[PDB]
């Protein structure tokens, strides 16, 4: 699983763990919301710049 | 040999403040640095091995605690109270004395005597027996999973003999073992057979020649019984009449017989039947003698086909051709076997073809090649059941050259000389062909299958002189089997043994090496110039210190002249990409667990990937468990402070920033890196505080001070120190709590259960099963 | 006398592995089957080490 | 950006010799008898320069 590891760690800032849930961290959420805005112009639109 | 571990190494630890109000457990497993920029897998291997030595489960090893433990005076109570482990007498002072501060009751005496016999000792079906004992969660996991590796390796007695019974030659005693080990021995044994074809395959040259100069050494001490040449030399010259007026051709062969070069020839030809492809040469004189001709006939007669070339095949005809039907290499030059055959037969010369030795199996597994069937060829050429020439009509095909007229019209000058000389070499040959072929089978012992079927005379440093061909047969010497070459063939055989086990082991860790250190190459000058300097350090590593490889590599890898360096240089760039099959061992499944807890549990091992620089007057959600004044450990870092999300720096951009003056002022929480912290926790009351400012600004970059907390317990209603910690401090340091640490009101969380082998068992030191006949 | 020498004393040994050394020290006394000698092995495999 | 040949006639990603038969040209040298007539040992010179 080491390969694994590694590509989940960067691609969500924390390492899988087997009682929590594999989400994708923040990056999956930022990602989901932008989809939403670009879709329409009623969308939310509330990821930070930062 | 297998250890025998007596003591659980449990690592807990126990904190409690002056005033007893708060106590916990920490379990110390050390702290180790973390470099980042690089790959952390690579660098928790190396500690691996590190723990591993710590709790003493790198080597083989059987747990022996089931002795540990003591009797309670009750009449009552039989159990057996464990010692190993945390002692729940310390856990009862600690318990007691935060009751003190409470002012409750201390622990009564049936409280007592539930905490006092946590510990115990109690025997299973199979006979081993369970230590529960209080200790920590990972040194439980990491000791007990190393223990079912080990165990793999350890079977009873009876099933190690039935793996190898099929090896077992019928000319040794058999060993007689008590009862006890019958009933109850054990053997730590690895039984997984590594190739040394890698080895091989990659260097033919190489590992041919350490070999068969290993194997030629030997065979050339062999006794031999001392016949005189008079006898032999007198029939001759009685056969074909030699006179000491006249020139004969006779007198060519006798002055040119010598037996000085014997034992090395009698090497050879063992050489030639224990191996399947050993091809041997040979080179006559410019101008062709009755000495080349008879040479030749004798290689085409008494060796195997497979010695033999059809290029050498070929240049031995043109020999005969050349003396027999007087013509010369020119003319002979351009026919090819078949044309030679009808030249040679035209003229009444019958011996003109190759015969193909009778292969005998043996009678036990050859060593190191389970499941298979060993075979060698016969010597000189007889079959076996019939006990004669693979040829049935050599006594005709010699009558036939004795009446044959060769190099002369007029007269049977030179056929009754081949003939009366090829009769003597039949009948030696007859007589002495057992002595060769128990000779062989004793050799052909000593060598596996892959080596059978894979070395080959690449280099042709053992070549036969026509003079010493003719001489060996001629004057061909029984062979005897004295005492002392016995047994010196027995110690061959154990350093054979230790040699092949060596081998296979340096062959599975520079595998193991190349796949780990190297990937694979492009046809560009980085790649090129990349792999050039990692092949050099990695060299440079390995041996440095004692070296990885033995000294039985390299031997094999020096045998052309070359350095030890540079000829395992070589070796591990040829097996890059290689798709040989490594077996995994137990060593390689406890490093991989402990490689994989290191990267999953940081917080046991001194470094985290988040830390959070905060101002004093946000007040921040903390552990308040341990009871710590002022905690600088949160259950998680928070996501949301104050209703918006914490910013999220790397530490690559924080170095870089230049208005970080600004971004300090709201809260930020820096990742992207190996953060390594330490931390005291003093029993006394105080301003909890770090060691060094929490960073330091240069104009080349912004950088992280090490981080030491000062961890204080709290007493709320002190003004001195409540007062200190808003004033005095403006910044304060956040990171995960620790794993390790837990609270003492969770004591029973440290329970573990350790199973240990029965105490009846016995380790047998050496496992074979057969004596030596003298 | 049951034994010139007895195989072993019983208030010596402790565990079942003293039973073994103590009967490979008395067997000389003893009318044995197969008299030891050096011994002869055919299989050994080495482990790669920590 | 340039290219260059690889010396040796190597190729780095087989690292081996271009020629894929080789080994067995330098074994047919071994053998092989080339001035039987006026030489001693040539094909066994020439093959041990070689390898």
């Amino acid at each position: 699983d080491v390969p694994f590891v590694q590509a989940y760690s960067k691609f969500a800032d924390d390492n899988p763990r087997h009682l929590r849930v594999k989400t994708g961290g923040k990056m999956a959420n930022a990602l989901t919301n932008v989809i939403r805005s670009y879709y329409s112009i009623n969308a939310p639109a509330i990821v930070p710049q930062v | 040999e297998l250890i025998k571990v007596p003591t659980i190494p449990h690592n807990l630890v126990l904190i409690q403040s002056d005033n007893g109000k708060h106590a916990l457990i920490k379990e110390d497993l050390g702290q180790w640095p973390v470099e980042t920029g690089i790959s952390l897998v690579n660098q928790a291997g190396v500690f691996a091995v590190q723990l591993a030595n710590k709790l003493g489960i790198d080597k083989p090893f059987v747990l022996d605690a089931g002795s540990n433990y003591f009797t309670d005076t009750s009449f009552i109570d039989t159990r057996k109270y464990c010692t190993d482990g945390l002692s729940p007498r310390e856990i009862q002072k600690a318990l007691n004395r935060q009751r003190a501060y409470y002012d409750r009751p201390e622990l009564t005496i049936s409280e007592n005597k539930t905490l006092l016999s946590q510990s115990i000792i109690y025997p299973d079906a199979d006979g081993n027996d369970v230590s529960i004992i209080f200790s920590g969660a990972m040194s439980h996991a990491i000791f007990t999973y190393a223990q079912s590796q080990w165990n793999k390796n350890i079977i009873k007695l009876d099933d190690y003999i039935r793996e190898i019974t099929l090896t077992v030659p019928k000319q040794y005693r058999p060993r007689r073992f008590k009862e006890i080990e019958h009933t109850h021995g054990y053997v730590y044994r690895e039984l997984n057979q590594g190739s040394l074809l890698p080895l091989v395959d990659a260097n033919l040259k190489e590992s041919s020649s350490y070999y068969f100069k290993k194997l030629m050494s030997s065979i050339s001490n062999v006794p031999v019984d001392a016949r005189t040449l008079q006898s032999a030399t007198a029939a001759l010259a009685a056969d074909t009449g030699q006179a000491v007026n006249r020139a004969q051709h006779v007198s060519m062969l006798t002055n040119r017989l010598t037996t000085a070069n014997a034992p090395t020839v009698r090497a050879i030809t063992v050489l030639t039947c224990m191996f399947k492809q050993f091809r041997i040469g040979m080179t006559y004189a410019l101008d062709p003698n009755i000495m080349d001709v008879a040479a030749a006939t004798c290689m085409l007669l008494f060796r195997p086909a497979q010695s033999i070339s059809d290029e050498q095949y070929r240049y031995c005809l043109q020999t005969m051709a050349v003396f027999l039907t007087n013509t010369t290499y020119d003319i002979v030059n351009n026919d090819t076997i078949d044309v030679l055959k009808m030249k040679l037969r035209n003229q009444g010369w019958p011996f003109v073809e190759r015969y193909n030795a009778v292969e005998i199996d043996m009678s036990v597994e050859p060593l190191r090649s389970p499941g298979q069937v060993g075979r060698y060829y016969n010597p000189f050429n007889i079959d076996p059941l019939t006990k004669k020439h693979v040829e049935d009509r050599l006594e005709e095909f010699i009558n036939q050259v004795q009446v044959g007229r060769f190099r002369n019209a007029s007269g049977n000058a030179v056929g009754t000389t081949l003939a009366a000389f090829l009769r003597a070499c039949r009948d030696k040959t007859s007589a002495n062909w057992r002595g060769y072929s128990v000779l062989v089978s004793r050799y052909r012992s000593l060598i596996p299958n892959e080596l059978f079927e894979s070395l080959r005379n690449i280099s042709g440093e053992y070549n036969i002189n026509p003079q010493d061909e003719h001489s060996f047969f001629f004057a061909l010497a029984q062979i005897n089997a004295d005492d002392e070459f016995i047994g010196a063939i027995d110690k061959e055989s154990a350093e054979y043994l230790d040699e092949y086990a060596t081998l296979a082991r340096d062959i599975s860790n520079s595998l193991t090496l190349v796949k780990a250190a190297f990937g694979p190459l492009e046809r560009t000058s980085g790649s090129i110039i990349n792999h050039a300097n990692n092949l050099n350090k990695v060299i440079n590593h390995v041996f440095a210190d004692k070296p990885l490889i033995s000294e039985t590599m390299l031997k094999i890898l020096t045998i052309d002249g070359t350095t030890g360096k540079d000829g395992y240089r070589n070796w591990l760039d040829k097996l890059v990409g290689h798709n040989y099959p490594v077996y995994v061992e137990p060593v390689v499944n406890i490093m991989n667990f402990i490689s994989a807890r290191f990267v999953a549990d940081s917080s046991y091992f001194g470094y985290t990937n988040e830390i959070m620089i905060m101002p004093n007057h946000i007040n921040v959600p903390v552990d308040d468990r341990f009871g710590f004044r002022d905690s600088p450990f949160c259950t998680s870092l928070p996501r949301t402070i104050m209703g918006n999300d914490v910013r999220r720096i790397s530490y690559n951009v924080f170095s870089m920033m230049e208005d970080i003056d600004d971004v300090i002022s709201e809260g930020f929480i820096l990742y992207d890196a190996y953060f390594n912290f330490s931390y005291d926790i003093m029993t006394t009351d105080g301003v909890t505080r770090l060691k060094e400012d929490i960073l330091i600004v240069t104009d080349t970059g912004n950088d992280i001070k090490p981080i030491h907390f000062y961890i204080y317990f709290e007493n709320r209603n002190d003004k001195k120190l409540r007062y200190e910690s808003k004033m005095n401090v403006s910044y304060r340091l956040y990171i995960k709590t620790p794993a390790c640490l837990l609270p003492l009101s969770d004591y029973m969380r440290a329970q573990h259960d350790y199973v240990s082998p029965s105490s009846s068992r016995v380790y047998i030191k050496d496992p074979a099963v057969v004596y030596t006949r003298s | 006398k049951l034994f010139e020498t007895s195989p072993f004393d019983p208030l010596t040994i402790k565990n079942n592995q003293d039973v073994v050394d103590k009967l490979y020290a008395t067997q000389s006394s003893s009318i044995q089957e197969v008299v030891p000698t050096k011994t002869f092995a055919t299989e050994l495999q080495f482990g790669v080490t920590s």
